[PDB]
């Protein structure tokens, strides 16, 4: 029959995203660090 | 004994337990995708905001 959707049938895009905003949360901390070692010679 | 002229056309038929389906609401445009999808794209709507 026709059936719905199940979160089963889409949870792979749901770790996509959420390693997507972790990774991006890392790459903008990453230039945080660098910014503020350097800031702190200068 | 001698019957009468058909009055009425009868004729076997199989009987069963009617298979009862719901009937689509006010909000069925939400029918193909579970609950549980819609939950979690307001979790992920919250979360990449
Ligand atoms: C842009 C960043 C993307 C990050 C994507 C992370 C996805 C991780 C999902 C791991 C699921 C478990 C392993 C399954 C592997 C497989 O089936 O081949
Ligand atoms: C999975 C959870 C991870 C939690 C990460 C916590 C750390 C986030 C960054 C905090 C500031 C780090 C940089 C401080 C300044 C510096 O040393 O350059
Ligand atoms: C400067 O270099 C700071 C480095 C900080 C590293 C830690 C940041 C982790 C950010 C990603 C967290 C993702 C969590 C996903 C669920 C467990």
């Amino acid at each position: 029959k026709t059936s719905a959707l199940s979160l089963s049938n889409v949870a792979g895009v749901f770790y996509i995203l959420v390693g997507g905003l972790g990774l991006a949360m890392l790459v903008a901390l990453i230039e945080f660090c660098y910014k503020s070692r350097a800031e702190a010679k200068r | 004994i001698d019957f009468s002229k058909p009055f009425m056309s009868l004729g076997i038929s199989i009987m069963i337990k009617k298979p009862q389906k719901s009937k689509p609401g006010v909000f069925s445009f939400l029918d193909p995708l579970a609950y549980e999808i819609w939950m979690c794209i307001v979790f992920a709507y919250i979360g990449v905001s």
